């Protein structure tokens, strides 16, 4: 399949826009990603904001100017020749009825897929401030692409620069049962099985450990005996030391 | 005291006996008064013989997390993997 | 789903409805003739005239009743000894997607010889040829023990039945929660 790449620089341009345009709940603004979707690996270097208005009395009315989307996109060229349209980003948390009608806009500049991106100012709850989706038809059907960030060397140091386990993955491993849990009740009164069918199909897939479960202890009893060595290796230190720390004892008697 | 001692040995000495010996091993004069003993001591009993379930052992006043423990027997030894952690540190 | 397209009337969704349940008799893959039910075609037909196949033959692969359906049809499609050998599969598939998680509380994967044979209302002898048969044509997979009278057959073939895995999920949430008060607790005040 096809993953997305979202660099570092693309994340942080997109939170500089909502701020600066004191956008409210009321409005989310629609930006272009750019890069090249040609490969299996979709790494998106630029992005910018566009002069998007929305309106949530009617769905359908969108405001969006297509000289700045060809213009921009030909004034870029100058920087990097790798920077081609392969779809647009939007804010908000949700995706609403006006998503959907603006999606068919782009496609026809657009050689492959489009790729949609949904930023989140918030965050609220789990991982990825940023989703990715990709808009295809056989119905308007969409999937999510696994999300990574990788960016160049200069641009992965710059961060560490500015910045100068195991119980947080439990929690949110025990939350996941919570969340799938209420998305299974609110369906099943929504209807009254294709949706819960995909659900199924991992839920189902020591249970079934227990054929592996007498090869599993005689496994963790050999990771034992490395640490028993390496345990003893740690306290022959603390009685060399303890004789040691009595050799600068004796020198300060004498003297 | 000492056929109550005697019966605490026969429970693994003896997987299987019949109800003749047990007159003789412990001193009885009453066939009748030997059965009697082993309902007290929850004894199965079969014909012609005398079985001994009760091998297996548990509860013994209270206990927590020592001495074969039950559900905690997974997180024990994730636990014991944490405390040489935190000496170090 | 098509809404705006495929004008049909009250007639051809009679004769598009005898394409779709023919293809379910013989068909042993993708559920069963239930399918067709959840669409809307059986509420738009009629219930007679061997248009009823869908609700004999709903019950038959549970009770294992053969009486019943072959003695409303004809002899066009009771002559094919075929059609009486994949209604064996389907019968026993609604069982075999029990091992793991659906219904059964322990969530332990075992199945004896004498368990289905009553469930299939076959012999011992016939219900070993059945597994094989049902491997073989890509509906399963897993292994057989005839020493020990153990089946392990790996899940493949879905179902969209729902309902019974809420509560055995809770399950997997209340016993894994118990360690975040106690072990998750632990290491954290430490």
């Amino acid at each position: 399949h096809e993953k997305v790449t979202i660099a570092p620089l693309v994340l942080l341009s997109a939170l500089d826009h909502y701020e600066r345009t004191q956008t409210k709940e009321n409005k989310r603004c629609v930006g272009v990603i750019l890069g090249d979707a040609n490969s299996s690996t979709i790494r998106v270097t630029n992005s910018f904001a566009l002069p998007f208005e929305e309106d949530e009395k009617n769905s359908d009315v969108w405001f969006l100017d297509h000289n700045y989307i060809e213009n921009m996109n030909e004034m870029c060229k100058k920087i990097n020749a790798k920077e081609k349209l392969i779809g647009w980003y939007h804010s908000g948390p949700k995706l609403r009825a006006s998503d959907l009608k603006i999606n068919e806009l782009f496609k026809k500049y657009t050689q492959n897929n489009p790729l949609l991106l949904i930023v989140d100012v918030k965050q609220q709850g789990v991982g990825l401030p940023t989703d990715a989706y990709v808009a295809i038809e056989q119905e308007k059907t969409f999937l999510h692409l696994p999300c990574t960030i990788e960016a160049e060397e200069a641009e992965e140091i710059g961060v560490e620069h500015l910045l100068r386990i195991r119980l947080t993955n439990q929690l949110k491993s025990l939350k996941g049962l919570q969340s799938k849990l209420k998305d299974v009740v609110e369906y099943l009164d929504k209807v009254i099985h294709t949706i819960l069918g995909k659900l199924q199909d991992v839920f189902n897939l020591n249970n079934l450990q227990k054929a592996l479960t007498v090869k599993t202890n005689d496994e963790l009893m050999v990771i034992y005996i490395s640490n028993l060595v390496r345990s003893i290796i740690a306290f022959d230190d603390l009685i060399e030391n303890k004789i040691q720390n009595k050799k600068i004892q004796e020198q300060r008697v004498k003297d | 005291a000492i056929r109550d001692e005697i019966a605490k040995n026969t429970e693994l000495s003896y997987d299987f006996l019949p109800l003749s010996n047990i007159k003789a091993l412990l001193f009885f004069n009453n066939e009748k008064e030997t059965e009697k003993f082993a309902l007290e001591r929850n004894w199965p009993i079969v014909n012609s013989k005398v079985y001994f379930n009760n091998q297996s052992k548990e509860k013994a006043d209270y206990e927590d997390e020592m001495m074969h423990e039950e559900d905690q027997k997974t997180n024990i030894i994730e636990k014991a993997m944490d405390y040489a952690i935190s000496i170090e540190n | 789903t098509l809404e705006p397209s495929t004008s049909i009337t009250l007639a051809e969704r009679q004769q598009l409805a005898y394409d779709l349940s023919i293809s379910a008799l013989l068909g042993d893959k993708i559920y069963n003739f239930g399918e067709l039910l959840h669409h809307p075609i059986m509420e738009t037909i009629v219930n007679d005239s061997n248009y009823d196949w869908l609700f004999q033959l709903l019950n038959a692969l549970t009770v294992g009743d053969f009486d019943k359906f072959d003695s409303l049809i004809k002899v066009q499609i009771s002559k094919i000894p075929i059609l009486a050998q994949h209604e064996s599969f389907l019968r026993q598939k609604i069982c075999l997607m029990t091992l793991i998680e659906t219904v059964f509380v322990k969530n332990i994967r075992m199945l004896s010889f004498e368990d289905i044979s009553k469930a299939t209302h076959l012999p011992k002898d016939n219900v070993e040829h059945l597994v094989m048969r049902a491997i073989s044509l890509g509906l399963l997979k897993g292994s057989i023990d005839q020493v020990n009278e153990l089946v392990t057959i790996s899940w493949v073939q879905p179902r969209i039945i729902s309902g019974d895995q809420i509560t055995k999920m809770k399950d997997r949430l209340v016993e894994w929660n118990d360690q975040v008060e106690k072990l998750g607790k632990k290491m954290e005040a430490r």
